[PDB]
């Protein structure tokens, strides 16, 4: 994909990971499990949520029949009526399905994107007090008991406090 | 000494939703919605919380000139689009041609008032001829020769057709729908057994309206054992107005005219599908349809506030990521 | 230790857009592709003013109705204007053939000049050209008649046979109008044309119908029980038309040299008419814009942006705004 | 957004720099202040430019007037005129709003790319001299005069020239 | 020390692309979505050819103007073409009653036979049917007439009324024209017909019309000061249609069996017929593409790409090419 | 210029790798040379095969004829056919354009993403045991036979099977 995080260096999809999009699977000491982020997932739900609606309410149409009776020596403009359905029929179909192709590899790319994000969110917090061992994850260089994992997860992990037990490990 | 571990991720599940993307066909997703509506109630159903006008076995033109065949349907004061099925063919019994036939129909498609009244009553409007001999094999009722409801075939009464006149003021406070017709025998002997007279004209006028008639006397191929011709005209008399009718023969002459009120844009549907106490914002020929849906693929020919119709049998928008299970 | 940040402009905006994921961003620079104002003026279109008719209709301008004769018709408009409440028309009832094409064929009109086709004073030495004048047609409470037909009619007790030809030289298309007048009775008939029994013929290279009046009363309207029917046909450069009649000829006394350009429309609007130029008109006002649609109005005359129903069609073109 | 940086790692916007859309904040001994990148700048205004003129110019209509008129027996053509007419409104309007919707978040994602881009070019070059303090910002583990700063942002860091006082105050600060 | 270093392909392309972004950019590869090139040949239709008339428009090729005779027509055609300066259809001057329906109507024929309708020789013991020449209508210098109508005059000093009935036993629709004769004068009506007061009726099960000739001198045209109005109807399977006239009555001889198919279109054009097949024609030629637009003309026949006034649809596929 | 790679960090093409889009070029003792990397370039072939087919392909017009005669008295409906026409003519010239200069973007841009891919999935491997010495260009801090250049365009090199000898050379 155009981020290269899924299907990429993210290779699989979690089916234990229920309760949204994108998260996380931690295992420490006192035990290991799967939690969506929620934040990044709920912001993904409002905007795809956004793009649906904005592609469906954008078409707001007047009350019309459509329908046309012409008469045996009115075959010219029966013609034309037929040359205004079916000009309107090719312009809608062509759109709508290049809309719906377009807009599929966008919304795939804007999945991959968050992902991506939410990794460079925490490898930018661990910096070197963890290691980046491929497919999404990261090996700690110290102990991180759950309280160390939920700070990564809400974004306030504290580097300095576990600088030094991680330099030991380290080197 | 294998440290804690931290992994990032994404859903997956056991969906099997695919969709197509610019650059890959069949991705399976794991969640996705259909901009597509291909789903309609199979039935005809109002429009704007008001039942269609559907003809049964009549066209409009058997239903409006009141074709023998017709009189047993029931005709609301409003409706918001009529139903004709593929097989109604109860309509001009009496052969000739319906003029701006299809202008009447888009005009009554829809209205908001109708209203029949008898223009002309038959017991006085005629002590000058015959107003009951006016009947013909090819309108039968209950086997009986017969005519149309609407209208009154006038005759000679013994043996003179006097000039006539006779003329009818608005004064219903909308639009007036007026039907005649004029006869065309077959023959000059036809032209003098029912109106004496040889050489007739009748003249129609209101402020707006206004066409001499001279009946065209020629044997025609017959039809409905017909070899003359019934020409059918309309006109809508604006309130206040008036229409007078002259005639020395040949006259089919009023007997019912409607009051009404036109309902903007509606329609005509022709088919099978039945009625039925639905309420709708779209109807097509084969169903309702019922969705905030841009798109649809029931049918291109709609009344309503309706999908855009097109050729796609999916569209299926992603909402979720590539669905990729262990 | 000493600091490098990057970083992204921030402004006063509070201009927003909606994004396929997002509505109102407040962005720091943006775009309206939506024109939405006008400038309530009838404007020149290709630099050329609109034919405004007053209180007329086309109708009622061609024929020469009384209640037009004041008003000032330049010898091209790249459009035309009726007002909401024209209809200073036809004063004598009846219909005008093929209405809505005429109005089409005038709507605009590069080259324009009336002329005297049949001169009052010369062309009917057998016919009164005088007394065919109407209630119906006021002018100035005078009874009177369009002026571009005359309504002749009986010199004396006759009515002779009347035969006119005229040769378009004009190098031109020529418009001819005339008139076909049916009676309300015999008596009428009689009155204005003693033959009782009469037709009317027109006919050119590309032309030809016979009339038959058709005499009988019709509702009153403007006091008449008769009608007139009004009819027309342009003449090619070199033609020729010939009027025949034996009554009931409306004859045509002037008529119009044109030169026909593309094709305009008739806006019908209260708007005042106003000297300057635009590319874009509409019936509630011009609109000067590069802008690629515009909620003005769906009727237009000229090169348009395309009407839509959009309220707003704000493009961004900076960033989203984020101030301290 | 799509690219990380605006609204994101970099969490907002300086109302300081008022010379251009992207560029840098400096503060060293000698002061600090804001500079505009003028050529990822310029780069943007002159894609933006041309998207904005695409989206206006490739509407190239003709002259056309879109009245008709019909009598009170042309009522069928009248309607049909009136579908050509509301059809053409449907396509427009629908097709105008969706182009600004999906062209306004592109808008936005190329900004976030431009930003995105800037700022891993920076980083690029100052590598281990520096130390990535988040919020887009660079702390240096040495001394950056306005020279220092400016080659930064012109592209001709030379990061041998301080590896060595950097190596020493990075080494010290992590004991 | 021992290197891998990631690039991308660049090539001697010269091709550009325009972007959203940035107009002509140079780009190693790309395709073409516009089509502008076609044959500059009129070409079969679903494998069909064209009917071409030559210098004849469809009212002279439909009512048998002399100079369309050496013309051949085919039982079948997918489309007709016309050229700028077909100018023979209708020699006497008058006009053709509904004629951009009949156009429309005639366009495209699945099945088209011509066969005499009322035959010559025996139709018309009443009139004559061999004086009916005229010098609007010459061949080879000779007064002629339309090979498809007939024009009745009297016989000696007597048009009767005639009647005549043709009862379509074709299986498909019949294709019927023909004539009403206005003449200048009452004595021109009076050589020609007798009978200074006359009528003609036309009638099928669906038609029916009362046709009154109206006398009067009209400017001439080819030499007539007299009119001729041309009709024609499609008579359904099974039907009758009668003719009745006191003089004036133009009469059919030849008429038209015929099957319409579908929806083609006339194609008013110089350009030469040749034997290719296509499935778009335009006036100016065929177009062989599978491409979704096309600037080569806005009229076309077949299934067609769409019409665009775009100059250039370069298409991207390639990289951006920086050698 | 979105993923920061195509004329960016990587600032021009080779004119010597002919057999791909995207690619390596390696210098080793054994030898140097260009190699398009096939399979991200099979991918990006087989998405803008798909890309080209898509806005092909989508568009499936009937047979009709456009042509429509009318005669002298009929002005009013030869321009509503016109309008028609001219309707049309917009609608398709415009989206026409539009889509080719949007979709022309979107194809730079994705060749610009499978190139950054391309040089991250590098980057992730080798870590410090080569040096990114810009221009997508890695310096090995160790001797990379062609074995060990295979294995990195294969994504399986063998971090901890180098690591020794390039720390010694890196110091
Ligand atoms: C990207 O490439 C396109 C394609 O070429 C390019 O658009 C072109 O711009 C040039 C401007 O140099 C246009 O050339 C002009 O077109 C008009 C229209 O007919 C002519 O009248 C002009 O002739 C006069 O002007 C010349 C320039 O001053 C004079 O030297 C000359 O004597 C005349 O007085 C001139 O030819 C050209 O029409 C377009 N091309 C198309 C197909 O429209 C665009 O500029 C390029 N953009 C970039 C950023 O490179
Ligand atoms: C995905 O897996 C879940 C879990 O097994 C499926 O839901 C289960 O459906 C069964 C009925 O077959 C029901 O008895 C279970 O209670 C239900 N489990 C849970 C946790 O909800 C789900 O399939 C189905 O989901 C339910 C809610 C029902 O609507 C059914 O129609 C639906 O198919 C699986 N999804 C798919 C697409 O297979
Ligand atoms: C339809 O709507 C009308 C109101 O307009 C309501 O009275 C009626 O009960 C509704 N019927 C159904 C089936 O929804
Ligand atoms: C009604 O239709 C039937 C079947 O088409 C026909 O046989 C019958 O004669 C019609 N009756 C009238 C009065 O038109
Ligand atoms: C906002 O700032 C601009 C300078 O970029 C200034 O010119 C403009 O007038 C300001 N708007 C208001 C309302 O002060
Ligand atoms: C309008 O343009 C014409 C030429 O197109 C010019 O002669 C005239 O002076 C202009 N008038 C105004 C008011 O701009
Ligand atoms: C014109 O003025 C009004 C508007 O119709 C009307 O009352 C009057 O009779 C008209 N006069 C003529 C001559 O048309
Ligand atoms: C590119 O190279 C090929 C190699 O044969 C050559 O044929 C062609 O002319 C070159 N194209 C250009 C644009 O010069
Ligand atoms: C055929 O056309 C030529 C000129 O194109 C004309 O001179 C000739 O009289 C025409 N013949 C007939 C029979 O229409
Ligand atoms: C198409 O034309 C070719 C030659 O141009 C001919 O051989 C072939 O029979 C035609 N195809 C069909 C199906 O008629």
């Amino acid at each position: 994909g155009l981020f290269g995080a899924i299907a990429g260096f993210i290779e699989g999809g979690w089916t234990g990971m229920v309760d949204g999009w994108y998260g996380y699977h931690h295992q420490n000491e006192q035990g290991s499990g799967y939690a969506a982020d929620l934040k990044s997932t709920q912001n993904a739900i409002d905007g795809i949520t956004n793009k649906v609606n904005s592609v469906i309410e954008k078409m707001n149409t007047q009350f019309t029949a459509v329908g046309k009776e012409f008469n045996h020596l009115e075959k010219r403009i029966e013609n034309l009526n037929k040359k205004v359905d079916d000009g309107f029929l090719d312009i809608w179909t062509y759109n709508a399905e290049l809309l719906v192709l377009l807009e599929n590899e966008r919304t795939l790319d804007y999945h991959d994107s968050n992902v991506k994000n939410l990794y460079e969110k925490v490898r930018s917090q661990l910096k070197n007090n963890a290691k980046e061992i491929g497919n999404g994850c990261f090996e700690f260089y110290h102990k991180c008991d759950n309280t160390c994992m939920e700070s990564v997860k809400n974004g306030t992990y504290d580097y300095p406090k576990y600088s030094e037990e991680a330099k030991l490990n380290r080197e | 000494d294998p440290g804690d571990t931290l992994c990032i991720g994404y859903h997956a599940n056991n969906s099997t939703d695919t969709v197509d993307t610019v650059l890959e066909k069949n991705v399976t997703v794991t969640h996705s919605v259909n901009l597509l509506e291909d789903k309609h109630n199979g039935k005809l159903c109002k429009l704007r919380g008001v039942a269609p006008l559907h003809l049964g076995k009549c066209n409009i033109a058997g239903w409006i000139l009141g074709n023998p065949e017709c009189e047993s349907l029931s005709t609301a004061s409003s409706w918001s689009y009529i139903v004709e099925t593929p097989s109604s063919d109860n309509g001009t019994c009496y052969p000739g041609d319906f003029i701006d036939y299809e202008e009447l129909r888009e005009q009554l498609s829809s209205v908001s008032s109708f209203e029949r009244f008898e223009i002309f009553p038959k017991t006085s409007s005629w002590p000058n001829h015959d107003s009951n001999k006016g009947v013909t094999a090819a309108c039968p009722h209950a086997g009986a020769k017969s005519f149309y409801k609407n209208l009154i075939w006038l005759v000679k009464k013994g043996n003179s057709y006097p000039k006539l006149s006779k003329s009818y003021i608005n004064d219903k406070g909308k639009e007036v729908l007026v039907l005649w017709g004029i006869h065309h025998p077959s023959t000059s002997a036809d032209q003098q057994s029912l109106y004496q007279n040889a050489d007739t004209y009748v003249f129609v006028g209101s402020s707006r309206y206004s066409k001499k008639f001279k009946p065209e006397i020629a044997i025609r191929p017959k039809v409905r054992d017909q070899e003359g011709r019934m020409n059918y005209y309309w006109t809508l008399v604006e309130p206040g107005d008036k229409i007078t009718f002259e005639a020395t023969g040949n006259l089919v002459v009023p007997r019912y005219a409607f009051a009404m009120e036109r309902n903007a844009g509606s329609g005509i549907i022709i088919s099978d599908t039945p009625v039925h106490d639905c309420n709708t914002t779209c109807q097509t020929p084969k169903g309702a349809i019922n969705t905030s849906l841009p798109f649809q693929n029931i049918h291109p020919i709609t009344i309503g506030k309706c999908p855009k119709y097109v050729k796609s049998t999916k569209l299926r928008l992603a909402t979720g990521l590539r669905n990729i299970p262990s």
